[PDB]
């Protein structure tokens, strides 16, 4: 110990400056520090996710309190499409008197920014209506944030500390997160939403002075008991029904229409309400799985261990991979990055094309945002998701207990799976490649109609599966014959198939042969981007080059210039190379996304439909045009409000290749840069008065390739939300 | 600082002492092999980690293995 | 004699005629049979 | 009024106080 | 007796970390000395990672394969 | 027709290109002297616009709302000469190199120096090899049937 | 038995004019190396950290900051020229470390005084899978 770092004796016994940044890059890998057991890893780490869920609440309180204050969220239930929401105000004695002046929008005093993370429509759909509603969620969530970290403190004294058999106890956790955190929270929020969201999206203002004394049904809790629940669902709202009003107001509280309110654009409140409470009953049956103190239950070892094939195409099955996750927190990190990085997709997936707060779908900006926003997230949260996987491998994965299994068997055929995945990503890469080129060498020649234009017929055939009319494909849903279509006709399908055919929203948008192209790189993106950390993650513990590299570690620069050259052959390496492609097939996903909304928008999809088949009109008609009003944020003739895009913008573009200088250029060259410099100081008068107390050294290697890659990142961020937002905001469209 | 290995697969053709450019690795006698000798780490205090002496290794798998571990200024190579 | 023949037949000389009578062929074909985004003949 | 107060107290003070006593803590020695 | 596999046989290499790991090799000269606890010479066809093509392996590492 | 596609035949975007295309060529066409040789040449390519126009329609290509032949994979027997009818073409074609390149390399394998022969090519070898790609599905399957296209336990 | 020579002060160094690659702070707070050698004339050698020294005829005294400095200075003395060198480290204490060559034989010769350290007795692929070493200040090559 003796110094910082208290956890690592050998960063603090660094004489350089090593000391320090190795200090903070480790401060949280509680396995690698100093007299660390399995009680204080499990016990850190358990008082780590109270201090999250602090900081959760915290700052979604802070958020709620600006939106009260400086906002616009009293004066926005008004004119939800004529409103723009206020974010917070700006306080920056740097501004000219111009900038005030453009920055001033919004209906506000002064400067403000204008909100484009959708919370306002999100709070007013929910039941909130003034700003003192919004104080009140913040002094909840201070308060809750504080009990929180008062948890987190209370179970690192003796006697709360729990045992690790406590958290081994993966049977009794879950049933109550299926019955509790899952299923009653959601049984919980159709309980709001039947009593304070439907009602006060009626007209009535349900609070908790007055929520005793209002029936969310005339009928109330009667027929629930009884087995009649159709009267909850007789009176819906009117297709003529204004959201803060009660003209076309009904009384039903949970309905299965399927479409969209036609004022707002949103889901049915009262289809969002029975479906929380038809999951959440379903997460409470589920919830009773397993056994703890009763005697009856299943034993998920024993589930484990029967499911075995006979005949031994997988070995061993399943045997022993109870105690080898409960064993592992990196397996179990892996297992809960790769479900949330795939529902955090599902989630963007969906509330673009089902928008389910009331005047979101209108707000162009906040959609585009939220949609990049989920789907850069999901696409880290999908790198780490594999990056623990190869963690486990190295640092948790016993081969013995895991003997002949499936897990053992996907390193003993690692050759097939990787070799595969290759001819994938170079069959995609080849075509989808060569057919963007030769389309392009057409569009040159001045001859479109020699383009390779594939139909992507497939997914167009789903489409009209789901009752599609502009495919004509006449099956299910879209043919009257088809049993789907009749067994559906009482019940959502009205609603669900006036929604699938109008053309303003974006549920199951048309496609043509540019989506088909964009797809099939999409499809290039996952599969590389799997490939590398596939590879990464069974080639961790050796290879053919490195057969001993679960030896030294999972992190570590190279293994020398000898065999070779060994340069980025640690798993590490493989995430650092995989988030490039990460980010690569993300840019890709997003351009695909915001290219054809900001040209459905503008009412011009032909313009897409036509460009997008050919990758000079990506760099012209996408980037190129709508980057006017951005570029032009100020100009030697003035500035508008769109200069702070203007800049960040450029900003972005910094950053991104300040992190080139970390990933080309490598680290001897700074070394020795560095000796000629503290030759220049010891030799220095008056300077030299001034010693350093700890040594200059350069970046270490893998140092160097985790501050590039940062830097590529948050400039890759930056860039595009600076593009997105100023070229969809400046337009509103 | 760094740690260095020797394993028993090591046939005694004194290489990695000779790549060694700071004095760590020695050639002590032995009985397992043909040249009666086998390689020793005395002095990892001194070693730099340059890995060296794993170039010149013809043993497969490798004999000499050098583990990069805690920093010190002799494993730096400062001169300052 | 030997020594120029065995010469021709490294490998880039030997991609460079192979590839060129290949340039030349797909040329000629395309020159005969413009276009074409199908096969015609069925 | 509150931002003239709290935007430096946040972008001048605090970050003038937590560097230095970060550097403190850091280059301490026992 | 001439403990090991005869000169010039073909061996199935069972040294996990090795670079030719379940192929197969030559048998050059079996070192009947005892304390060796690496015997087996085995020229290779191919190859390693340093530009090497011989290497030695214990008994127990190396299986006779026709 | 399908997709909601209409044939190129009937599709008037599908015309009015071939018009535009037609009259942006006349019009480089008239800066030009009748008996010139940019003149000739600019008529050749008009010529051989109105070919390719003329036999993408015949052919039965479908065209989208952007007057642009678009192709239909899923295997309608309406458009096997768009995908399936070029790509078993291909398939013979690329089976037919990997195969004359994997009896090569099997029969410089026993070589002295095999090395020798992947960078200096034995073109008589290679000339007598280069005509079995002609029945490689057969050779090829039969191979698979006697066990000698995969090396066993790899 | 060897015994190592002692260091002799007032040693003669080679001619140098000075270079900025020479001895910083840490000769003066941390620690500093020294090699000293034969030669039989006076030559040209080629400095590792400048230019060009002349070495004097007789017992030279050379002092360094680092000791991969030393020992490349050595191994060029005994390629180039044919001379014999020692070098020791010295704390700012006054004391001094006899280094190389450590038994008076050179290391790559092997010698009978020599005690095995680091020495593992099994195949390098023969080391356990770190979570056999786990929550214990334990590594696979340690044993
Ligand atoms: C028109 C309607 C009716 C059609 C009926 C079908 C007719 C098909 C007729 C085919 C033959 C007509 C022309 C023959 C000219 C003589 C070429 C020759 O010496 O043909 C024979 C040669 C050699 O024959 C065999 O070739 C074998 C291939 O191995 C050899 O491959 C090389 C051969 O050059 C090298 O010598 C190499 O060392 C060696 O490995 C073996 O040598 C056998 O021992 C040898 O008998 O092959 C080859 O060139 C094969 C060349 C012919 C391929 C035909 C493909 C048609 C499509
Ligand atoms: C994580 C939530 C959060 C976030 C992101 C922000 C962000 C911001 N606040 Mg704010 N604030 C918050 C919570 C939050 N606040 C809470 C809970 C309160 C009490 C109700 C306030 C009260 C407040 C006032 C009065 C003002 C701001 C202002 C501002 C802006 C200027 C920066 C500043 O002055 O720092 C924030 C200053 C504070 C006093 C807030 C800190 C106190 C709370 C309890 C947070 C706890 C801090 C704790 C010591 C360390 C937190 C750990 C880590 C999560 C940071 C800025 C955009 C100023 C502004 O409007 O700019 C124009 C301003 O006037 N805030
Ligand atoms: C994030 C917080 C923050 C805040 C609140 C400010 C605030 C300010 N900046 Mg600054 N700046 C910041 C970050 C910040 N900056 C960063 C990160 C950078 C690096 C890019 C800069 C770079 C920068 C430059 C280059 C300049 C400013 C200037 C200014 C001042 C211009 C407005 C003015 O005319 O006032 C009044 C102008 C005055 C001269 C009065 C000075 C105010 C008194 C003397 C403050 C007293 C200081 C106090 C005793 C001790 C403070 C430190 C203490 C907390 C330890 C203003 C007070 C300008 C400036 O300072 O003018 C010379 C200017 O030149 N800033
Ligand atoms: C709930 C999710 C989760 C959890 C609990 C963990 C937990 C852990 N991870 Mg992990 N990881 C995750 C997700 C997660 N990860 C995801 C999504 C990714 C993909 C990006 C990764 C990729 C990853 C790698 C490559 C590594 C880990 C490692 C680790 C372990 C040590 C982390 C540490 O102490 O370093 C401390 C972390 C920091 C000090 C963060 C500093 C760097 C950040 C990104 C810079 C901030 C960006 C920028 C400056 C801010 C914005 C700019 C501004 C201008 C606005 C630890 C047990 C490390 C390990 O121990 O391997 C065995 C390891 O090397 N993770
Ligand atoms: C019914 C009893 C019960 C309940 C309610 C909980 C609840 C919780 N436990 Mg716990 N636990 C229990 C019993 C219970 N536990 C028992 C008996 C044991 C002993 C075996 C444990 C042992 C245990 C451990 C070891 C840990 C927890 C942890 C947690 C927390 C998980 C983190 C989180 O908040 O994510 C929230 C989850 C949800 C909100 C539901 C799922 C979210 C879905 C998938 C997506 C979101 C839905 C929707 C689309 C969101 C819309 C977005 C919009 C609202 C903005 C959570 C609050 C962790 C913790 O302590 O953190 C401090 C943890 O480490 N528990
Ligand atoms: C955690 C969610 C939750 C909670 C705490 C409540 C709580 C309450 N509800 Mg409510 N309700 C909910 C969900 C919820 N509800 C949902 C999802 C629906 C849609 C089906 C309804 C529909 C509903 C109606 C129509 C009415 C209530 C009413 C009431 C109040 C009296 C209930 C009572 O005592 O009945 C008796 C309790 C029992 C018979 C024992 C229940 C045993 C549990 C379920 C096990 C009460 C404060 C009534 C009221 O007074 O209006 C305010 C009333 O009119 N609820
Ligand atoms: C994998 C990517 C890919 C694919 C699938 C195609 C496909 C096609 N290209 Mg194209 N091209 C590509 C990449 C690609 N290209 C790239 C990257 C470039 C830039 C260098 C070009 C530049 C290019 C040009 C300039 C032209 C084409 C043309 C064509 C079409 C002509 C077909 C033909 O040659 O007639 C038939 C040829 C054969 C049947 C030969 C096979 C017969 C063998 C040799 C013998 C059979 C023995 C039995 C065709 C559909 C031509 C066209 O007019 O488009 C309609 C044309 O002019 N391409
Ligand atoms: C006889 C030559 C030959 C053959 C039969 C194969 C066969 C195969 N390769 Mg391959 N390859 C070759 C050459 C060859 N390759 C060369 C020269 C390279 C270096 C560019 C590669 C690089 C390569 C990669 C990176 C991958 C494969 C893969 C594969 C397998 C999947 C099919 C594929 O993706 O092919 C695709 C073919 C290419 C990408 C390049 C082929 C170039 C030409 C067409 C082949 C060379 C012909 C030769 C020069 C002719 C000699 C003439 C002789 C008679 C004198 C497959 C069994 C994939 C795999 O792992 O399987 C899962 C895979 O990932 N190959
Ligand atoms: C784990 C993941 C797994 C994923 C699996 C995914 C599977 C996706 C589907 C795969 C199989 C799809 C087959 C689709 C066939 C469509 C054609 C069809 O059914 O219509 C029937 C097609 C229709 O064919 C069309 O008919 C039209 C007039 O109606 C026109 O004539 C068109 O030109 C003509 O193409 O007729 C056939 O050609 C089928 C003949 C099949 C004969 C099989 C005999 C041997 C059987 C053994
Ligand atoms: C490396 C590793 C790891 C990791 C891994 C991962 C990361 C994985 C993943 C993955 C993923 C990321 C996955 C995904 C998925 C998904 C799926 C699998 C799905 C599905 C489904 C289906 C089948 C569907 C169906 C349907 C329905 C239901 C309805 C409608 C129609 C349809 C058809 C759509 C671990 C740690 C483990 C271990 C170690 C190694
Ligand atoms: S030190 Fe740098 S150049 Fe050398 S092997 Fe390691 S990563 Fe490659
Ligand atoms: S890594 Fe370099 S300094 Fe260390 S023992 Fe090997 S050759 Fe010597
Ligand atoms: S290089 Fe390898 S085989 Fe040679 S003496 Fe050193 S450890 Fe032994």
């Amino acid at each position: 110990a003796l110094r910082f770092p208290r956890f690592s004796q050998g960063l603090a016994q660094d004489p350089t400056t090593r000391r320090i940044w190795f200090g903070i890059a480790t401060a949280h890998d509680f396995e690698s520090h100093d007299d660390i057991t399995e009680g204080r890893l499990y016990q850190n780490i358990f008082a780590s996710h109270f201090g999250q869920l602090a900081i959760i609440f915290l700052w979604t309180s802070g958020n709620l309190f600006h939106v009260a204050w400086q906002g616009n969220f009293e004066a926005w239930v008004q004119d939800p499409l004529h409103v723009r929401p206020i974010a917070h105000a700006i306080w920056d004695p740097h501004f000219g008197q111009p900038a005030v002046e453009a920055f001033t929008r919004g209906g506000a005093l002064g400067p403000v920014n204008i909100a484009y993370s959708g919370v306002y429509q999100w709070w007013y759909t929910i039941g909130l209506r003034t700003n003192e509603d919004l104080y009140t969620g913040a002094i909840f969530l201070l308060f809750l944030s504080f009990i929180s970290l008062l948890a987190g403190w209370l179970h690192l004294q003796p006697k709360w500390k729990p045992s690790v058999s406590w958290f081994k106890n993966a049977e009794s956790r879950l049933n109550h997160h299926l019955s509790g955190l899952f299923g009653v929270s959601s049984l919980a929020w159709a309980g709001h939403l039947v009593h304070v969201a439907i009602p006060g999206s009626r007209g009535e203002y349900v609070r908790w002075n007055n929520f005793l004394s209002v029936l969310p049904h005339p009928q109330g809790l009667g027929p629930l008991f009884t087995g009649q629940w159709n009267l909850y669902a007789q009176n819906p709202d009117s297709s003529n029904h204004l959201f803060s009003t009660s003209q076309g107001a009904g009384t039903a509280i949970l309905t299965l229409l399927g479409g969209f309110h036609p004022q707002t654009q949103s889901l049915w409140l009262t289809d969002m309400a029975h479906h929380h409470l038809a999951i959440a009953i379903l997460f409470l049956i589920g919830g009773h799985m397993y056994r703890t103190n009763f005697g009856i239950g299943h034993s998920i070892k024993y589930i484990l261990e029967a499911h075995i094939p006979p005949g031994g195409r997988l070995g061993r099955g399943h045997k022993g991979l109870y105690d080898t996750i409960n064993n592992s927190i990196h397996f179990q990190l892996g297992l809960a990055l790769a479900s949330l990085g795939v529902i955090t997709s599902l989630v963007a997936q969906h509330m673009y094309s089902l928008p389910a707060y009331a005047f979101i779908a209108q707000d162009f900006t906040t959609q585009a945002a939220l949609y990049t926003h989920h789907q850069y997230i999901a696409g880290f949260i999908m790198t780490g998701a594999f990056a623990h996987g190869a963690i486990f491998f190295i640092r948790d994965y016993n081969p013995e207990q895991n003997a002949d299994n499936v897990l053992a068997r996907m390193l003993e055929h690692k050759e097939a799976i990787i070799s595969h995945l290759s001819w994938a990503s170079l069959f995609l890469g080849f075509h989808t490649l060569g057919l963007y080129v030769h389309n392009d060498v057409m569009l040159a020649f001045g001859t479109p109609e020699k383009q390779i234009l594939i139909e992507p017929i497939f997914a167009q055939w789903i489409q009209s599966a789901h009752g599609k009319t502009s495919y004509g494909f006449d099956v299910l849903l879209s043919s009257t014959n088809s049993p789907a279509l009749n067994a559906g006709r009482s019940i959502w399908l009205p609603g669900w198939l006036n929604a699938i055919n109008e053309n303003s929203n974006s549920l199951f948008l048309t496609i043509g042969p540019g989506d088909f192209l964009v797809h099939h790189a999409i499809a290039l993106g996952l599969h590389t981007t799997t490939l590398i950390l596939v590879k990464g993650a069974l080639d961790a513990r050796g290879s053919k080059l490195m057969p001993d590299k679960k030896d030294f570690g999972y992190s570590f620069p190279c293994d020398g210039p000898g065999r070779g050259g060994t340069c980025d052959i640690s798993a590490w390496d493989a995430f650092y190379l995989a988030v490039f492609w990460m980010l690569n097939t993300i840019g890709w996903v997003t351009f695909y996304w915001h290219w054809k909304h900001i040209t459905l928008w503008q009412g011009n999809v032909s313009q897409f439909n036509e460009s997008s088949t050919y990758l000079m009109g990506w760099l012209r008609d996408y980037l190129w045009l709508n980057s006017s009003q951005l570029i032009n944020g100020y100009n030697p003739f003035g500035m508008n409000s769109l200069s702070v895009w203007a800049w960040m913008f450029l900003f972005g573009h910094l950053v991104w290749a300040t992190g080139f200088m970390f990933l080309i250029s490598w680290r001897g060259y700074w070394q020795e840069l560095i000796e000629t410099l503290a030759w220049a100081h010891e030799r220095t008068p008056l300077a030299n008065l001034i010693r350093w107390r700890d040594k200059p050294v350069a970046l270490s290697i893998v140092q160097a390739r985790l501050v590039g890659l940062v830097h590529f990142s948050v400039g890759y961020i930056f860039t595009y939300a600076a593009f997105l937002i100023a070229s969809t905001s400046g337009k509103f469209g | 600082s760094h740690s260095v290995k020797i394993y028993d697969t090591c046939i005694g053709c004194t290489q990695c002492v000779r790549a060694c450019p700071t004095d760590v690795l020695e050639m002590i006698p032995w009985g397992g092999c043909k040249a009666k000798q086998i390689a020793s780490a005395p002095r990892t205090e001194d070693c730099v980690g340059c890995k060296r002496c794993e170039s010149a290794c013809p043993t497969d798998f490798l004999s000499v293995r050098v583990y990069l571990w805690h920093e010190t200024t002799r494993s730096m190579g400062l001169a300052y | 004699m030997r020594d120029l023949k065995t010469y021709l037949s490294v490998a880039p000389v030997a991609s460079t005629l192979w590839f060129a009578a290949l340039a030349g062929l797909l040329i000629e074909i395309n020159r005969f049979f413009p276009d074409a985004l199908t096969f015609p003949f069925f | 009024n509150l931002p003239s107060l709290f935007v430096p107290l946040v972008g001048l003070l605090f970050p003038a106080v937590a560097m230095a006593s970060l550097f403190l803590h850091v280059e301490k020695r026992l | 007796p001439p403990i090991g596999p005869k000169r010039g046989a073909k061996v199935k290499i069972l040294r996990q970390e090795s670079y030719w790991y379940k192929g197969t090799g030559s048998v050059v000269a079996v070192d009947q000395d005892p304390n060796t606890r690496y015997p087996v010479v085995v020229r290779f066809n191919k190859v390693n990672y340093a530009n090497v093509s011989t290497n030695n392996y214990a008994l127990d590492e190396v299986e006779e394969v026709k | 027709d399908i997709a909601g596609l209409t044939p190129c035949k009937d599709s008037k975007q599908f015309a009015k290109r071939e018009k535009q295309s037609i009259k942006k060529l006349e019009s480089s066409l008239k800066l030009y002297a009748p008996d010139s040789a940019p003149a000739l040449a600019i008529n050749a390519t008009i010529e051989k616009t109105k070919r390719r126009f003329d036999n993408y329609g015949k052919q039965g290509l479908l065209c989208g709302a952007d007057g642009l032949p678009h192709l239909i994979v899923s295997g309608d027997q309406r458009h096997w000469g768009e995908f399936i009818t070029p790509g078993i073409l291909f398939l013979y074609i690329a089976g037919w190199i990997g195969w004359v390149g994997r009896s090569y390399l099997i029969a410089i394998r026993d070589d002295k120096k095999p090395t020798q022969k992947e960078i200096i090519i034995d073109v008589p070898l290679a000339t007598g090899l280069v005509f079995r790609g002609f029945s490689w599905p057969i050779a090829a399957y039969r191979e698979l049937l006697n066990g000698e296209l995969v090396a066993k336990d790899v | 038995g060897f015994t190592p020579p002692e260091l002799d002060p007032n040693t003669p160094s080679p001619i140098f004019g000075g270079s900025t690659g020479g001895l910083l702070r840490k000769a003066q707070v941390e620690e500093f190396y020294v090699i000293t050698w034969e030669s039989p004339k006076e030559q040209i050698f080629e400095m590792p950290t400048g230019g060009a020294a002349i070495m004097r005829e007789g017992p030279n005294l050379l002092k360094l900051a680092r000791k991969e400095q030393c020992l490349a200075l050595g191994t060029r003395l005994r390629s180039k020229y044919k001379i014999k060198y020692q070098f020791y480290r010295v704390f700012p204490s006054g004391e001094v470390q006899y280094l190389h060559p450590k038994d008076g034989v050179y290391p790559e010769k092997v010698n009978p005084g020599r005690q095995g350290v680091g020495v593992n007795f099994r195949s390098i692929g023969k080391n356990v899978s770190p979570i056999e070493v786990k929550f214990t200040g334990k590594q696979p090559y340690d044993l």
